[PDB]
């Protein structure tokens, strides 16, 4: 068998299919997500093939969930669609009953208690859908960033890659990022997720998308020049990286 | 693995069980419509498979409503629910709904409809006939059509189906003329049938039946000129008798 | 193997159930709609033809969903059938509640979900069908999207479904500009489905017809099925008869 | 073959179902308990087996209802249903009919349970053995319930491993017991005695015995501890 | 064998295969340690991370289950998610209904009963549970007709009492070190001290205070979760010890 | 072949019927019983060998015509088990079709919802096809003498006489020998008991086989009433024979 | 009384040689307020033109429904809706709540596409085809409008003149009662021009 | 067989058998002897109760199972499968008697046990019966006894067998009919089917049976059914052990 099912337990503990689930990750778009100290960075990589798709009528990769809480997404952008859905309905849902906003913990919460659902019945497959969810708490400052798996696990990670070779921009983000101290201005920390996505996508600043999650319900799209501009300023100061080195060489 | 549930599917498409139904058809006997400017005629065989066997028991031609009639190529068991479905989905769908006889087009596509329904389920066979269904309203005229085992439909001039297939389909294409009357249709319908089986062919072991101009006489009732007598006409065996002396 | 369900995947991390869904629309012929700010046309191939075949009294890739939504059709048409009726229910349903016509978006958006759920649960078959949706809603003017058979949905300028896809994308992207006009789309299409089909001469019984503009009135939309007599007219302007 | 035994819904055609039989070698599996009883007491004396030694056991014996209780023998998780079924039948006998449930009946109703998983795809026949005591107004009973779900009025009997040796030790002395009434503390000596043929490699303890009585005048009652520690 | 592809289904050992199958899911999991005194029941934990950007102090594998029963959890937390859940509604439920703090043994009996479900229904209890779960858990409380317990729940629906008990990775190193070192006379500080020791020990990472988390159940403290600056206190507690030593 | 598709229903084989279906029509086979019926005039006669295995059997419960209600008769030829449950479905059936519909309930509906039933359990993987061929036997209200065959595929056709059972186009042979050179499709004697002589006639000259009385079981559907005949009943017949 | 006779509004339709007029009252009431004095009450979908007089949820509620079902009519068929179907989908949708029906009474009005032959209809609480091709008349005067109608009327009007019969036909009855009135509008049908006409007229 | 068509009791094999209902004959055939005598006047069943050791409980276990009052039914085969159907026999009997106010007729029961049984090798997901019945009565329709085979087939019969001593049984039975014409009076019914059970125990001479009888007399019972105890057994017992010797 043993994988032919989520009803068999395997003789090894695992469950076939959140394993193929994981697998199925991969093959969306890269994601990375980057807190500051008054903002989250929600950064994805956006698909290109031809110049004959629009970006006018169709979906961005990142979704509000509600007013203050957003999503981004890598998987399947099919099995992804109603994974959405569902967040954002909860989330209007939960004013429905308590009147408050939403929490961002209680949210991701959810989100991987709806796939673990899934996974738990045998009859039918959990999604193959990771996401990242970025938020601010009701009345605080306090940045948040979390992270669900197929499996129905969820985690807080201060910074995380998930998507198209995830390990290979994880590295960098590791080494550039800091827990102790993580970026001072809100400019500073989304050119932190451009330089994490330059490295996926190759050439471009078309193809990588940027948007902002600051407190107080604050959710802005950055626009595609400014975009322009921080991939132009990251190729200046890289440049100013070559030559450095050569003046180093030249010295001793 | 390919072809072995409705629910699977093939690294060329499709579904096995959509090509073995397709074959179920062609096991059948040979039956024909050919549509004319005033009208259509269709027509069907009766194999007895015993001279204790009676001939008029079995009815392979059935009006569905008392405008479109239809007949059948492939397994007879299963004319006989699809038969009586067809009846009652025609009175609820849209006679509740529109409160008189539907027009040809809808009705076509209720009887689809069912077969849809009967390929969607995983553990359900389809069906082993494809339908020829020929009716008649005022806005879509005299019309003819096909309803094969796939839950799909096409619109006819003229077809054959059955095990006289591509006999009966080449003959129908020399034959067809732009302009015909239904009475002409009747001896191009009996000539094609006949290349099926020779020497046992005769109007009793014939059944044919037109959905051609009303009859008030077969109505049942009088003295209302608004409403109309059946469109659908059974021929019965002297009839079929007169028209076969003629050829 | 792992055909075997449609709820279980494959060690690779893909779904072959799905994949082998989207190989059924490649047994079924060519639909194109392109995206012009002038009108969308709609056209869509005829896989099957005959002599006897009665096809100039009938329109069967070519559905109204609403009075200002239509869409083509490639794959199956049983496949077709069932969701094109439900998309019809739903959208109109819509128009009950809101009194507004649907949104292109949204439509599409409600029928790519429902393919989704069909993969997702039961043991249902996925349906292997791509429509090519063409609407018009004051929120974003003339509106094209076309689905795949997995249950997602993509924006175009132009697209091609049906068969021997990537060579007929190959045809429309070099021939495109920017701007268009909604004649010069039509004859870009004749062109292209003319190359991808085998019939050479590419008779008017084997093409279906849709253009949709603003033209009648302003605010007003007016779909109009292209009848087959108006289809043969158009050949002779573009020289192909 | 056994390419039989994946389905409960499929026979042999040596007539038999595999499953069930594997059943019946599921309480061989686990622990050890020997029934047996007088005409007017009932005792099951039974192993309590412990996982390691900071481990601290397992209960064995689960009270029914104040006149009836039963033991276990193979899996726990079986175990923990059919008693709980067992007890909805004593305490509907004592609402609705004012009665001590017989204990003929009450083995004769999971009979007919255990029938209904096996009859039915999906479910299993369950994989653990009873013995059921109880004192009604026929006075005591001692029942051996099954997997099958053959049901067998007994003087003695034991289920689970290495069971074999309390049957002679029971068979032997058959009739000793029987003649024993009113010395509830002798059923226990002979209890006592017949558990320990059925060990290997261990020696009784303080915590190891768990010995359940009803009888005539005493209503069921579970000794443990520093209760066994007067027949150790 | 090839008898676990169905939701039972012996096996001519006559074992439910699906069922054992679970506990092996259990030595996937992250070390969890209880040691039991008669002052309190001290619940440790190993927290592992794949990268250190994994905030460590927002995973939960101590959790607070009503204010007198904590558990410690080792295995999926997915399916963990479900049961402890289950838990706190039982624990809730039972305050509603009699006001009395829910017991250690019974709470850890009403965990097992949600376990017990393995079909796709079938007589007697009505499952919807159509696979094992994968995480055992701890439970440690105080009732005052019984003391401190510690018991092991077991996603088999067997529950069995315990005075100290290890699962996860380091469940073998951690249980032949517990057979030499229990009393009944430890302190709360011996006990404490007891976990991180035997807890550097089957750990294969570095120890520090984000890859451990100690909690109790005191009756007075009710559960009591820890601090950092405290977890951190008794690491440098455990360093002075072994220089004695 | 095997594969999908004499292991389920609801899986057609390359040749376009299912296999299974059709080992329904060799599971007819298995009980070894012969029946010709024969229309009369005013009158349907039907008569089937009796097979007595052993004498610790009661030779009357063994039997294979059933009344279905006051005008209907069936034989049913092939398995017990399939026979009990064909003929149960069939006594209901009858007897729900008054209150819906009015008058009794003639032969040829009778036929039609069994042929339909038996359809519905072909469409449908969740039970097997029936074992059973059902031959109903009726004088209806206005059509008179009739005789319908209903096969558990679900294909019906009535007759002018027919037969069932494993040695069936023995008695098929020698009735198209009869009618064809008599020329009449009916039966032309116009009492219902000489008929029924010409039944236990017939039967005779295509097995080689005489019968005795515990050997036969018969049963007459007259005009607007159904009995089936006794051991005592079936020997007025039999000396009928025997002395001409 | 009955909520019919509450909120209020008249409808009344007539025949002519090929046409057909059908005019309503504007008034909105909720009991002796009045709410609005322009809301008209007549809608169509497509050529067919359907009136609704009676309690004023059930009215726009029903508005929506039968507009619901005929676009999907028209979609399926490839055509528009004839008068002659539309009778019976308006009684079908009446009867399918029989114990808890819509509190309304429906008129059709319209020409046959098929034949050209004028038609009208008329229907009630729980609904039925009810024929005449003389005048329909429905709302809560009613009583009124049935005799008034019938005094005025004659067969084979012009379109023109037909006009006249049931402005005069209307105002008159709508102005001797409560609960309509308060302005007025009428279509004329004639085959493929509808005129549509707004009643100058004394307020109630 | 072959292979296939085993594995679900609704796939026919080509040969017009299915074996799944073969192999529910041959699990009876394992079972525990059991004959049905009709009489003119009664119906005797009498049943060998196999005792494994001498450990068990004498008279006190019993197949022989009473529906409604008047009715007998004896199994041979599975015993527990045996329990279920004669339980459902209870509800067949339960029912008639609200609707109709009297008591089944004897075809009547027969007809709804042999539906009963013929759902369950009618399906997919249920499993074929693994029981005979040997089952009869006496009502206003004089006596009669049946023999429900697992198919879901049954006939009548003047004598009839089931289980492991079924050859010695039928053999014996036969002879009862060619010495009595006249079938045997209930009395001397009672001392004749000890003799067969004694008979039918020449293939079962491995451990010792217990002989119940049972009766239900027109004559001798007044129409009810109701055990044969105490010395009318002893007689029964002493003349099977002479004519046996």
């Amino acid at each position: 068998g043993y994988d032919r099912a989520l009803s068999i337990f395997s003789p090894d503990g695992h469950i076939f299919q959140v394993e193929y689930a994981l697998e199925a990750v991969k093959r969306g778009t890269c994601a990375v997500g980057v807190k500051g100290k008054n903002c989250v960075v929600l950064g994805c990589e956006r698909r290109s093939t031809l110049k004959l798709q629009d970006t006018r009528i169709t979906p961005s990769k990142v979704s509000k969930i509600d007013s203050h809480v957003v999503l981004s997404f890598s998987g399947l952008n099919a099995d992804s669609r109603i994974l959405i859905e569902k967040a954002r309905v909860e989330a209007q849902s939960h004013r429905l009953t308590l009147e408050d906003p939403v929490t961002v913990e209680y949210l991701t919460r959810y989100v991987a208690g709806v796939q673990q659902r899934y996974t738990q019945s045998g009859g039918v497959r959990p999604f193959g859908v990771s996401t990242l969810i970025a938020g601010f708490d009701p009345r605080d400052d306090e940045p948040k960033l979390y992270q669900t798996e197929p499996s129905g696990i969820y985690s807080s990670w201060s910074a995380q890659t998930i998507g198209r070779n995830s390990k290979t921009v994880r590295e960098f983000l590791e080494k550039n990022y800091d827990r102790k101290e993580p970026p001072a201005t809100v400019e500073e920390c989304v050119k932190l997720t451009v330089r994490s996505l330059l490295e996926v996508v190759q050439t471009g600043a078309k193809n990588i998308e940027i948007t902002v999650v600051k407190p107080d319900s604050d959710i802005v799209a950055l626009s595609s020049e400014e975009i322009n501009q921080y991939v132009t300023q990251i190729e200046q100061e890289k440049q100013e990286q070559q030559e450095q080195d050569k003046k180093k060489k030249s010295n001793h | 693995r390919y072809s072995f549930s409705l629910t699977t599917f093939s690294p060329s498409g499709k579904l096995g069980q959509i090509d073995y139904a397709l074959t179920a058809v062609k096991q059948g006997v040979t039956s024909l419509g050919i549509k004319a400017t005033n009208g259509v005629v269709i027509a069907t065989e009766k194999k007895s498979s015993s001279p204790l066997a009676m001939s008029e028991t079995l009815s392979k031609v059935s009006l569905l409503t008392p405008d479109i009639g239809a007949v059948y190529s492939g397994m007879g068991p299963d004319y006989r629910v699809l038969v009586d479905k067809s009846r009652k989905v025609a009175h609820t769908s849209y006679k509740r709904i529109y409160g008189e006889y539907p027009p040809t087009k809808l009705l076509v596509s209720e009887v689809a409809k069912i077969m849809q329904e009967a390929t969607q389920s995983g553990g359900v066979r389809p069906f082993g006939v494809s339908l020829l269904i020929a009716g008649h309203d005022e806005f879509n005229g005299f019309s003819l059509y096909q309803v094969d085992p796939s839950g799909s439909y096409f619109p006819w001039k003229a077809t054959a189906i059955g095990k006289g297939s591509v006999a009966a389909k080449t003959f129908l294409e020399k034959r067809w003329n732009d302009e015909l009357e239904l009475e002409d249709a009747i001896h191009i319908a009996l000539l094609t049938l006949k290349e099926s089986v020779e020497g046992e062919f005769n109007g009793d072991t014939i059944e044919l039946a037109i959905i051609g101009d009303e009859n008030p006489d077969l109505l049942g009732y009088t003295g209302i000129p608004t409403d109309k007598g059946p469109r659908f006409r059974k021929l019965t065996s002297q009839e079929i008798n007169d028209r076969l002396e003629a050829l | 193997r792992y055909d075997s369900r449609t709820t279980i995947f494959s060690p690779e991390g893909r779904l072959y159930q799905v994949e082998y869904a989207l190989e059924s629309i490649s047994h079924a012929g060519t639909a194109i709609g392109i995206m012009a700010s002038d009108g969308i046309v709609l056209a869509a191939e005829r896989k099957v033809t005959s002599t006897l075949l009665e096809q100039d009294t009938s329109t069967e890739k070519l559905y109204k969903l609403n009075d200002k939504i239509a869409v083509a059709v490639a794959g199956l048409t049983a496949d077709a059938e069932i969701l094109i009726n439900t998309a019809r229910i739903h959208a109109q349903n819509y128009l009950k509640t809101y009194n507004e016509d649907i949104p292109v978006e949204i439509l599409v958006r409600r029928l790519s979900d429902i393919k989704q759920g069909y993969t997702q649960h039961g043991g249902l078959r996925p349906f292997g069908v791509s429509f090519i949706y063409a609407g018009y809603d004051d929120r974003y003017g003339y509106q094209l999207y076309t689905s795949n058979p997995s249950g997602n949905y993509t924006g175009w300028k132009a697209i091609s479904v049906g068969a021997n896809t990537s060579a007929a994308q190959t045809l429309l992207q070099m021939d495109y500009k920017d701007d268009m006009k909604v004649d010069d789309a039509i004859e870009l299409a004749l062109k292209t489905l003319s190359k991808t089909t085998d019939s050479s001469a590419l008779t008017y019984d084997r093409l279906e017809f849709a253009t949709i503009r603003k033209g009648a009135n302003d605010g007003e939309v007016y779909q109009k099925i292209f009848k087959p007599q108006e289809i043969k007219d158009i050949l002779v302007k573009t020289g192909i008869t | 073959r056994n390419n039989y035994d994946g389905d409960t819904v499929t026979f042999s055609p040596t007539g038999r179902l595999f499953q069930v039989e594997y059943a019946l070698e599921a309480i061989k599996q686990g622990s050890v308990t020997v029934g047996l009883r007088s005409n007017t007491h009932a005792v099951l004396v039974a192993l309590k087996r412990n996982a390691d030694e900071l481990s601290s056991y397992q209960k064995k014996i689960i009270k029914c209802d104040e006149h009836m209780g039963l033991s276990l023998a193979g899996l726990a998780p079986d175990a923990r249903v059919l008693s709980n079924y067992l007890r909805q039948q004593c305490n509907y006998s004592s609402l609705v009919f004012n009665r001590k449930l017989a204990v003929e009946r009450a083995g004769h109703l999971l009979c007919d349970k255990a029938q209904k998983n096996t009859q039915s795809y999906g479910g299993r026949p369950y994989g653990v053995g009873l013995l059921i005591i109880g004192y009604d107004k026929s006075g005591a009973h001692l029942l051996e319930f099954q997997p099958s779900g053959n049901v067998t009025e007994l003087y003695g009997t034991a289920i689970g491993a290495r069971s074999q040796g309390a049957k002679t030790y029971l068979e032997r002395t058959l009739d000793t017991f029987i003649k024993i009434d009113g010395n509830p503390d002798e059923l226990i000596k002979a209890g006592v005695e017949a558990i320990s043929q059925s060990l290997r490699d261990e020696s009784l303890t303080v915590d190891n015995l768990s010995i359940a009585i009803v009888g005539k005048d005493t209503p069921f009652t579970i000794y443990d501890g520093e209760a066994v520690a007067k027949y150790i | 064998s090839e008898y676990d592809r169905g939701v039972s289904t012996f096996s001519p050992e006559g074992r439910l295969f699906q069922v054992e199958y679970s506990l092996e899911a259990i030595k996937l999991g992250s070390t969890a340690i209880g040691i039991a005194t008669k002052e309190g029941v001290v619940l440790g934990v190993e927290k592992r991370a794949t990268s250190p950007l994994l905030e460590s102090d927002s995973i939960e594998k101590i959790v607070e289950i009503d204010r007198h029963i904590g558990c410690a959890m080792s295995g999926l937390t997915a399916d963990a998610r479900s049961m402890i859940e289950h838990a706190r509604t039982a624990a809730v439920t039972h305050n509603l209904y009699y006001d009395e703090d829910i017991n250690v043994e019974s709470l850890t009996q009403s965990v097992c009963d949600l376990a017990l479900r393995f079909g796709e229904g079938a007589s007697g209890e009505e499952r919807l549970m159509s696979r094992p779960f994968g995480v055992a858990l701890l439970i440690a409380g105080h009732d005052a007709d019984d003391g401190y317990q510690l018991f092991h729940a077991e996603p088999s629906g067997t529950f069995y009492r315990y005075n100290a008990k290890a699962i996860g990775s380091g469940s073998e190193g951690a249980q032949a070190e517990l057979l030499n070192e229990w009393h009944s006379s430890l302190t709360l500080k011996e006990a404490e001290l007891l976990v991180l020791k035997i807890l550097k020990q089957v750990m294969e990472e570095k120890l520090d205070e984000n890859n451990a988390q100690l909690s109790c159940i005191t009756k007075q403290d009710g559960f009591k979760i820890y601090d950092n600056e405290k977890t951190a206190e008794l690491i440098k507690e455990l360093k002075e010890k072994e220089a004695a030593e | 072949s095997a594969a999908g598709y004499d292991r389920h229903i609801t899986i057609f084989s390359p040749e376009g019927r299912l296999y299974q279906v059709e080992y329904a029509f060799k599971a007819t086979n298995q009980t070894n019983i012969n029946s010709l019926a024969v229309r009369g005039k005013d009158c349907t006669v039907v008569i089937s060998q009796k097979k007595v295995p052993d004498k610790l059997l009661d030779p009357t419960t063994v039997s294979y015509i059933f009344c279905i209600s006051r005008t209907i008769g069936m034989v049913v030829n092939g398995p017990i088990p399939d026979a009990r449950n064909a003929a149960l479905r069939a006594k209901a059936e009858a007897a729900e079709f008054r209150y819906k519909y009015g008058y009794d309930m003639p032969c040829d509906v009778l036929a039609k919802r069994m042929a339909n039933l038996s359809q519905i359990y072909t469409q449908r993987a969740y039970m097997r096809p029936l074992g059973v061929i059902l031959t109903f036997v009726s004088v209806d209200e206005e059509l008179g003498p009739s005789i319908y065959k209903t096969d558990p595929a679900g294909y019906y056709v009535g007759y002018k006489a027919t037969a069932t059972g494993p040695k069936q186009q023995e008695i098929t042979t020698n009735l198209e020998n009869h009618f064809k050179k008599s020329k009449i499709d009916h039966i032309n004697e116009e009492s219902w008991e000489k008929v029924v002589e010409f039944a236990i006639t017939h039967m005779i000259d295509a097995l080689g086989t005489e019968f005795s009385k515990n050997d036969l079981e018969v049963g007459v559907a007259t005009k607007d009433k159904f009995f089936t005949l006794s051991a005592e009943n079936i020997e007025e017949r039999l000396v009928a024979i025997a002395e001409q | 009384s009955d909520p019919s006779s509450i909120n209020g509004g008249i409808v009344v339709a007539m025949t002519g040689k090929d046409c057909v007029a059908i005019a309503c009252d504007l008034r909105l009431g909720s009991q002796s307020l009045g709410v609005s004095n322009k809301f008209e009450k007549i809608f169509h979908y497509g050529h067919v033109f359907l009136g609704i007089t009676g309690l004023a949820t059930d009215v726009t509620t029903l508005n929506e429904m039968f507009r619901y079902k005929t676009n999907l009519y028209k979609l399926k068929e490839e055509r528009a809706i004839e008068p002659e179907t539309f009778t019976q989908l308006v009684s079908s949708s009446l009867y399918e709540r029989r114990f808890g029906p819509y509190f309304v009474g429906p008129v059709v009005a319209g020409i046959n596409s098929k034949s050209g032959k004028p038609f009208i209809a008329g229907f009630d609480l729980i609904g039925c085809i009810d024929e005449a091709k003389d005048f329909i008349v429905s709302g809560t005067a009613s009583d009124q409008l049935f005799g008034m109608c019938e005094s005025l009327y004659e067969p084979n009007l012009e379109p023109e003149d037909l006009f006249e019969t049931i402005s005069q036909a209307l105002l008159n009855a709508a102005d001797r009662d409560a609960l309509s009135g308060w302005g007025a509008v009428v279509y004329i049908i004639k085959k493929d021009e509808v005129v549509k006409r707004y009643l100058k007229m004394r307020q109630d | 067989i072959g292979t296939g068509y085993d594995l679900s009791n609704s796939v026919f094999s080509p040969d017009g058998r299915n074996f799944q209902v073969e192999y529910a004959v041959k699990a009876v055939e394992n079972g525990t002897t059991s004959i049905g005598i009709k009489c003119n006047d009664g119906v005797v069943f009498a049943v060998e109760k196999l005792i494994t050791s001498k450990l068990l409980v004498p008279q006190k276990n019993v197949k022989i199972q009473v529906v409604d009052r008047h009715i007998g039914c004896v199994y041979s085969g599975l015993i527990p499968d045996g329990r279920h159907l004669v339980n459902r026999g209870r509800e067949e009997a339960a029912s008639f008697k609200k609707l109709y106010k009297t008591p089944i007729p004897i075809p009547a029961f027969a007809d709804r046990l042999g539906q009963y049984v013929q759902a369950h090798t009618l399906y997919n997901s249920v499993r074929p019966f693994g029981v005979s019945t040997i089952f009869g009565g006496v009502d206003k329709n004089g006596a009669h006894l049946y023999m429900l085979e697992p198919s879901g087939s049954y006939w009548g019969y003047k004598g009839a067998a089931t289980g492991k001593g079924r050859q010695s049984a039928k053999a014996e039975l036969e002879k009862l009919v060619d010495h009595h014409p006249e079938g045997l009076s209930a009395r001397e019914a009672v001392k004749q089917a000890a003799k067969i059970i004694y008979l039918a125990h020449e293939d079962n001479k491995e451990k010792d049976f217990e002989l119940e009888i049972s009766w239900c007399s027109l004559s001798e019972t007044n129409g009810l059914h109701k055990f044969v105890k105490g010395d009318l057994l002893q007689e029964a017992i002493d003349f099977a052990q002479k004519e046996i010797n």
